[PDB]
């Protein structure tokens, strides 16, 4: 299970 | 990072719940992103089913 968000570098 | 430290900081096991796998990673091969399996070295010898995770599908050791 995926928890850590991924490298958007966007809208945080 | 060798075995027995191979720590997935973001990447929880479904089965025990350990938000992120240390030893070594079994990641889920066949599932998607959205149900992204992943398993710990104490987890990999199940081999549940869901919608689409299944005994069909295939487990992973991941050494770094
Ligand atoms: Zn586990
Ligand atoms: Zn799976």
């Amino acid at each position: 299970a995926r928890t850590k968000q991924t490298a958007r570098k966007s809208t945080g | 990072g060798p075995l027995g430290s191979v720590q997935h900081v973001g990447f929880k096991c479904d089965n025990c719940g350990i938000e992120p796998i240390q030893g070594v990673r079994w990641h889920c091969q066949d599932c998607p992103p959205e149900m992204s399996l992943d398993f710990c070295d104490s987890c990999s010898d199940c081999l549940h089913e869901t919608d689409i995770h299944k005994e069909d599908h295939q487990l992973e050791p991941i050494y770094r």
